[PDB]
């Protein structure tokens, strides 16, 4: 029940995007770091510190993993498994924290373009962001 | 509730907002993004497209009205519960507004200083103002009986 | 999500409800809308006063529902489907609500049936409470 | 933060509370009803099947803890912050535990209590915890950073 509309709104924003998409998952970590502190607990690994390479390195492997749902957007469930694996199974994120991340990725993208941040895509996007997150979870 | 640097941040950039411009967009956005809301202003009249919603006079009033609440309680900070408990009691006994739709609008009212403020618009900025967003939506949920 | 192990789990159970479903599914409203206040915004043109006559009788419906979706573990998408229109597109009711019930729900089960609800159990009709919750507003 | 009334009917079932048995139950199940959260634990044992869980006497013991914990609390409800704050520090810097996890235990343990007083578990009493189990898990959240 992402429409028509939804789905175009969304390829045309993503195509604007082009190759700033890691530059903004590493922002979009960032900022749900220091905005919702509670998610760090899941990498109590990482240098989370400002700048820190392995966030940007993260960042990029993010962008790359919502890239490929804007390509695969009518099987997601099919395109995402692998990673609704990781994330429901193996790691147990609470779907509390997808909240979290896909708020920020609204705020960075937000942020860098405005003039496609128009009241229709920011509804599009949000509901694209959930279908990705229902997916991640739903195991 | 907030520390000295935050409340730097907060009060820095609300300075800068215009509180006309903002409240509509803000409250246009809700009801485009989340429309199920739309149920609780059916008297405001064409809430039909996106283009209808952005443009209602009503709407972009109501919108100025909610932000000043927002004003009010940046300027009470530390006690916020005092600042909304009437604006509580009315969501809850006249409005019957499940107040998880509060965290709503506050990450909505977040987005639209995003659009805003752009690149002036910190990870430290939007740090803050989280706290606030979150406390307000506390407070008006507190004398939910 | 939900074994066969599960499924035998919640139809035992419910087999041990019986005749009680309705009256329990009366009982888990009172306690949801008594620890959850916030759950009453839905029902603003209810009495909703301790014993309400008006809340026995949606307690019923709540029950049937339940006991429909336990006769179909394997389907509740497609058995359900009437409901989740419901819930979804025109009350639109908040996730966080269903949580709230199903606990309640719960609590209801363990009140009056300590016997037979064993941490296995326990288990199973919370996957069981929870995937119909998911249904529900999807 | 808890009326006169309400203190009555929570310290008036606690006093009741059988602490030995009600920790290594609500822990118990903890581990059966969301099984994620054995990870937390993998230093106790056999932890394979809800017979050995129920029966692991590293659960039982860790139970107790866990409920004294909660027992202090009731000794401190006006300041709850101030009673978990050295517990706040040690589930986020120690532990890494996302606090979400803590409405979980939280309702296990109403379950728990509700299993053993059946009738005396009613409407109005439930509505007592709940009250107390959402404040020690926002006092056990505070003190993450
Ligand atoms: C739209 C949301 C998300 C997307 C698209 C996404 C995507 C990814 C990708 C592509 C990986 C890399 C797996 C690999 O390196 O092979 C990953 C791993 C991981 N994710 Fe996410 N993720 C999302 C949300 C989250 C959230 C909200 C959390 C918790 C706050 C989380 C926690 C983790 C962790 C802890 C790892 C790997 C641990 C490590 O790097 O050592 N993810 N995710
Ligand atoms: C986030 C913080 C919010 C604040 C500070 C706020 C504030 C206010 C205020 C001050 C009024 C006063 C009306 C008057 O001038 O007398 C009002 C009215 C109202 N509010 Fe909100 N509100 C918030 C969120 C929400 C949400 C999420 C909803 C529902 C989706 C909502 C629904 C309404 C409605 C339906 C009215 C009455 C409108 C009318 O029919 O004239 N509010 N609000
Ligand atoms: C397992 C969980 C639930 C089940 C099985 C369920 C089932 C039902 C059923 C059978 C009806 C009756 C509709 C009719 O009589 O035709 C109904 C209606 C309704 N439900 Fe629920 N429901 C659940 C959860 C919830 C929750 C959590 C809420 C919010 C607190 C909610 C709010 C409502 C409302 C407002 C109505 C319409 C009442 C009226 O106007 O008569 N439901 N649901
Ligand atoms: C109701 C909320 C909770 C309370 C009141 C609580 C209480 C406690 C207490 C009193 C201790 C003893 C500290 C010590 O021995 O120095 C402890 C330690 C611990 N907590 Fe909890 N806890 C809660 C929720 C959770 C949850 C959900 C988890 C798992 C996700 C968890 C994981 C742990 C672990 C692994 C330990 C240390 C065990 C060991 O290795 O000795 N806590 N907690």
């Amino acid at each position: 029940v992402l429409s028509a509309a939804d789905k175009s709104n969304v390829k045309a924003c993503w195509g604007k995007i082009g190759s700033h998409a890691g530059e903004y998952g590493a922002e979009a970590l960032e900022r749900t770091f220091c905005s919702f502190p509670t998610t760090k607990t899941y990498f109590p690994h990482f240098d989370l510190s400002h700048g820190s390479a392995q966030v940007k390195a993260h960042g990029q492997k993010v962008a790359d993993a919502l890239t490929q749902a804007v390509a695969h957007m009518d099987d997601l469930p099919t395109a995402m498994s692998a990673l609704s694996d990781l994330h429901a199974y193996k790691l147990r994120v609470d779907p509390v924290n997808f909240k979290f991340l896909s708020h920020c990725l609204l705020v960075t993208l937000a942020c860098h373009h405005p003039a496609e941040f128009t009241p229709a895509v920011h509804a599009s996007l949000d509901k694209f962001f959930s279908a990705v997150s229902t997916v991640l979870t739903s195991k | 509730f907030l520390t000295a640097e935050e409340k730097g941040l907060v009060n820095g950039l609300w300075g800068k907002v215009n509180v006309d411009e903002v409240g509509g967009e803000a409250l246009g956005r809700l009801l485009v993004v989340y429309p199920w809301t739309q149920r609780f202003f059916e008297s405001f009249g064409d809430l039909s497209s996106a283009d209808a919603i952005m443009s209602n006079a009503k709407v972009k009033a109501h919108g100025k009205k909610v932000l000043n609440s927002f004003s009010d309680g940046l300027k009470n900070i530390d006690d916020l519960k005092g600042a909304f408990a009437k604006l509580s009691e009315l969501h809850c006994d006249k409005l019957h507004v499940d107040p998880e739709n509060f965290r709503l609008l506050g990450n909505v009212l977040v987005c639209v200083l995003a659009h805003h403020f752009g690149h002036d618009f910190n990870p430290q900025v939007q740090a803050a103002f989280q706290k606030v967003v979150a406390g307000v939506a506390n407070a008006l949920a507190h004398k939910y009986h």
